[PDB]
């Protein structure tokens, strides 16, 4: 049933994303002897201006190794856009430890398989608990600011149809479009690309959605978590 | 291309191309001899000060103690240093304090602005000052005519509360409480809201 | 996964109507809320349907939907299979669309044909069975496309103008058949579409480079031919070396003008539901690859 | 920047005050003239006193530099006030709780690179410190004019009004002997 | 001018002179 | 780097505000005029000979 994928991944990187079930991205890199580097959503945290100050403290304290250090730095040096940078590879659950790390991933699967959100990153559209519902990866563009920090979500929704996904996320993220509008006038020289992409990996029954905290080295976090859960990948489609 | 200044009521503008003090400098000592002009006693002093050193006296060229003419790099250095004396080319200034100035000065001036062309922008304030001045020093003398002096009266202006530590214009944002309180116009500006 | 979909007739099956709807079996029926059983009220398009408020409405509340395979049927049972993405499954052509060797399938609200006299099928009292209707690409996409085409057009006019526009854009020729969109009034749907356009357009008309603004008027003032004959006479209302070539600038705003492109098209394109296999001679029925 | 803002109108009011109130049309009593000081071939060629320098000290001047500050244009006013100031006696360093040449400290700090930058900015500051008090106490004496004119006369040979601005326009004030 | 769905209309006429009395006579 | 008419505009903001009468007396409205309009910009001229 499940495609099993296995990868390798420096120590630096893994304390916090060792808890069984986590979300894993890869990411490309000038530099020629680290051509790719394995970044867990919980890492894109310590970035996204979606998540508050004490888990941004949080995220701090824990990711101080060099690697992960470095893997920021270049996250940092890409020119307004991450998502020419980023690729999704899927939920994961076995990590062994060690100087150097070994982890499975499945990137077609529904065989705990639960998947983990930090609860900063959480959102829904819709109060109404919809008895089927998808749930999406997006990343946003802030644009009022003197240079562009992104903002990272993951969301749930019962809308299927992309266009209507897009007319929905139009609607609440107007002040984003009119910031990328902003920015095309006011610094002409540059021409950003989009203001959001939208990514689909989710099939999952509503009524197994938990909330739950989660430690590490006696650090405290709060989570929201998808139980019963299925990964199902997709292209990264860009909106405005 | 060329530079235009008339401030003179009986002389036609000047016409110098760039750098204007500089280059009036430079003009006045070539085109007429020098040697025979001699500046205050405030320059004769400072030149015995000077002279007094001589590495000082290597870089300034002061040979003469008791001559009272002044050199012409000792007076560059001097105009120099005064212009600097405003900016620090340390940290990009935001804005020069003429445009400060006339801001906190406008607040009051908005009022007889709306009988006239409403000025967006800062030149057609700049030519309003013959008319916008005298409401200024009639208020400026009333608040002298009415200050009873709460803070010390040996003098009336504005920093006057500085912490003799604090040496520096900078802010080491923060600003030590009551340090602006002895000046009377902010007193007057805080009165009139 | 709910991989079957019961559904249960409340009214009596008369043998006639259970023959004609035996006749129906492998056909394609949407499903709105997925659930494992269903009653006969939701098989079908008619409670949604309304003549008075927007096709644009009824597009996107089909287009919401989910969609199902016909199963042979038994006394007051009918039942509805999911498809799974990726299988190959076989389906029945609802409508009078001729259909084609390897082109894509979607799936659009009844449209007008040129006798009116649509059959009724599964009159069960007040409620009537309605089946939506499967289109090749080229159709599909040409209705959309003229549809807020018309949305575009007709604002701010009187209908004196709009009369003659409305006739001429209203029927559409595909493949010999004629065919007409039913209501198509304004609605708040269609002005947030027409809105992303028109920001769409906008910024694609700002972005654009130099040379993609100059290329058609060097190339006709280079060549003649006519496809050109024929811009030009559109243009014609309308109507040396480069000062700065830039290959690294111009990658990265031709890159921007691709995802302006890209978000432009979004608006037009329907979603893909099937790709077929060949087709059986009497245009009746299809095998295809079902698609989510 | 409110206090540069403040202190530049404190001495764009006071600038009026010495100005605008005589004319610049009295009779020359010294020998300070810009055609001695050029020839006769430039000056040949080439309402209220305050009136004309908005015309061209403060009109053009902003348009072509905006960053130029009151310091730029009016050097004249920083010895005076300097002056004056040391004439109060009050120091920087008690402020009412050696060396009477600021301007020289400063100069040497800014020329030799032993100096610290921190140092450097600190008497760059205290300079101005010294300018503001030397403003304070003019403008807190009821007469600011003949005070003005007779420090100006004893200690920079300012015989004339029209003789005056030129002074405070460009820092200096030659004379023959 | 007006205008309500069913057609129906109200207007009123102003004098340049009003609107523009003090605003365009400090220009 | 420059910003738009928008955020200039909104910060300029308004400062006047007038009341006037139709021709017969029916109906009273208000007028807004914006300090940063192009109408003050374009330095037209106005007259009402009788």
């Amino acid at each position: 049933q499940a495609l099993t994928a296995r990868f390798f991944v420096p120590e630096g990187l893994v304390e916090f994303e060792a808890q069984p079930g986590a979300l894993l991205i890869r990411m490309e890199t000038g530099c020629d002897s680290p051509r790719h580097l394995y970044i867990s959503l919980y890492l894109l945290g310590i970035r996204a201006s979606n998540v508050s100050a004490s888990t941004r403290c949080l995220l701090e304290s824990v990711y101080t190794a060099s690697a992960a250090r470095a893997a920021l730095q270049w996250l940092d040096l890409g020119p307004h856009l991450l998502h020419r940078r980023l690729e999704t590879l899927g939920c994961v659950k076995t990590v062994s430890l060690g100087i150097t790390s070994l982890l499975t991933c499945v990137m077609r699967g529904y065989l705990v398989f639960a998947l983990m959100i930090p609860k900063d990153m959480y959102l829904t559209w819709e109060e109404t608990r919809g008895r089927l519902q998808y749930v999406y990866l997006i990343i946003v563009y802030d644009y009022d600011g003197p240079e562009t920090r992104p903002g990272i979500y993951v969301l749930t929704s019962s809308i299927a149809h992309w266009q209507t996904l897009v007319d929905v996320a139009r609607g609440k993220f107007a002040r984003e479009r009119c910031s990328f509008v902003n920015r095309r006038i006011t610094r002409p020289r540059q021409i950003p690309l989009c203001t959001g992409v939208i990514q689909k990996l989710g099939w999952c029954l509503a009524d197994d959605i938990h909330t739950s905290f989660l430690v590490h080295k006696e650090l405290k976090l709060s989570v929201v978590r998808l139980d019963n859960f299925s990964v199902e990948l997709g292209d990264f489609r860009e909106f405005v | 291309v060329p530079s235009y200044f008339g401030i003179t009521q009986n002389d036609p503008f000047i016409r110098f191309h760039t750098d204007f003090r500089g280059e009036v400098v430079n003009t006045m000592f070539e085109n007429a001899s020098t040697w025979t002009f001699s500046f205050g006693i405030w320059y004769y002093r400072l030149k015995r000060g000077l002279y007094t050193q001589p590495r000082w006296k290597r870089v300034y060229h002061l040979a003469q103690m008791d001559n009272f003419s002044i050199s012409q790099e000792l007076l560059l250095g001097v105009v120099n240093a005064l212009e600097n004396v405003t900016v620090y080319p340390t940290y990009d200034c935001v804005l020069s304090d003429l445009e400060a100035a006339a801001c906190l000065l406008a607040a009051y001036g908005h009022a007889l602005w709306e009988g006239r062309d409403p000025p967006d922008s800062v030149a057609t304030v700049l030519g309003e000052l013959p008319q916008l001045l005298p409401r200024l020093a009639d208020d400026v003398s009333r608040e002298i005519a009415a200050w009873e002096g709460p803070v010390a009266a040996g003098n009336n202006y504005y920093a006057y509360r500085d912490s003799p530590d604090l040496r520096y214009y900078m802010p080491l944002r923060h600003y030590h409480p009551g340090t602006f309180d002895r000046h009377v116009l902010v007193r007057l500006f805080h009165k009139r809201g | 996964m709910e991989a079957n979909i019961f559904c249960t007739f409340d009214h009596k099956l008369s043998i006639a109507d259970v023959g004609k709807l035996t006749k129906l079996v492998a056909a394609v029926v949407p499903i709105p809320q997925r659930l494992h059983l269903i009653k006969h009220y939701q098989l079908g398009l008619h409670q949604f349907v309304d003549h008075t408020r927007g096709y644009v409405r009824l597009r996107g509340l089909l287009r919401n939907m989910t969609l199902t395979l016909m199963r042979r049927v038994e006394g007051n049972q009918i039942l509805l299979h999911v498809p799974t993405h990726g299988l190959l499954y076989t389906v029945l052509n609802t409508g009078p669309v001729t259909w084609e060797k390897g082109d894509a399938l979607c799936v659009l609200p009844p449209l007008f044909h040129g006798p009116l006299a649509r059959e009724n099928l599964l009159t069960l009292g007040q409620w009537e069975l309605v089946l939506p209707w499967i289109v090749p690409m080229p159709l599909a996409l040409e209705i959309n496309q003229r549809l807020l085409i018309m949305g575009l057009f007709s604002l701010d006019r009187s209908y004196e103008e709009v009369k003659a526009a409305v006739q001429q854009l209203q029927t559409i020729t595909f493949r010999d058949a004629t065919f007409t969109i039913p209501d198509p009034v304004i609605d708040q749907h269609l002005l947030i579409d027409m809105k992303t356009a028109c920001l769409s357009m906008s910024m694609v008309a700002n972005l654009a480079s130099e040379l993609t603004m100059t290329y058609v008027r060097k190339l006709a003032l280079e060549d003649s031919s006519m496809l050109l004959v024929k811009c030009q006479e559109l243009l014609m209302r309308l109507d040396a070396r480069p000062q700065h070539v830039s290959p690294d600038d111009e990658i990265a705003r031709l890159s921007a003008l691709f995802v302006m492109l890209r978000q432009l098209d979004d608006l037009i394109r329907e979603q893909v539901v099937f790709t077929v296999c060949d087709v059986s001679p009497d245009n009746k029925s299809a095998t295809c690859i079902f698609k989510g | 920047y409110l206090r540069s803002g403040l202190t530049c109108l404190a001495g764009l009011l006071l600038l009026w005050k010495v100005t605008n109130a005589d004319s610049v049309f009295a009779p020359r009593t010294g020998k300070f003239t810009l055609a001695d000081l050029l020839g006769s071939d430039a000056v040949a060629g080439g309402v209220r006193n305050f009136e004309f320098l908005v015309r061209y000290y403060i009109g053009p001047w902003y348009a072509r530099d905006p960053a130029v500050t009151l310091s730029q244009l009016f050097p004249g006013l920083a010895l005076l006030a300097v002056t004056e100031s040391v004439r109060s006696g009050w120091d920087p360093s008690r402020r009412e709780d050696s060396k009477s040449n600021p301007v020289a400290d400063y100069m040497f700090a800014q020329s030799s690179k032993q100096y610290g930058d921190l140092r450097r900015l600190e008497v760059h500051d205290a300079l101005l410190f010294h300018y503001e008090h030397g403003l304070g106490r003019l403008l807190s004496v009821t007469l600011p004019r003949h005070r003005v004119s007779t420090l100006g006369s004893s200690l920079f040979n300012v015989n004339d009004i029209y003789e005056l601005l030129y002074f405070l326009v460009l820092g200096f004030l030659p004379s023959v002997a | 001018r007006l205008v309500w769905p069913d057609g129906s209309y109200r207007d009123w006429e102003f004098l340049a002179r009003d609107l523009l009395r003090e605003e365009m006579e400090a220009n | 780097d420059e910003v738009a008419r928008t955020d200039e505009w909104k910060g300029a903001g308004v400062s006047r505000l007038r009341e006037v009468w139709d021709v017969q007396h029916r109906v009273r409205l208000r007028v807004l005029w914006y300090v940063n309009s192009f109408w003050r910009s374009r330095e037209l001229s106005y007259d009402d000979h009788e």
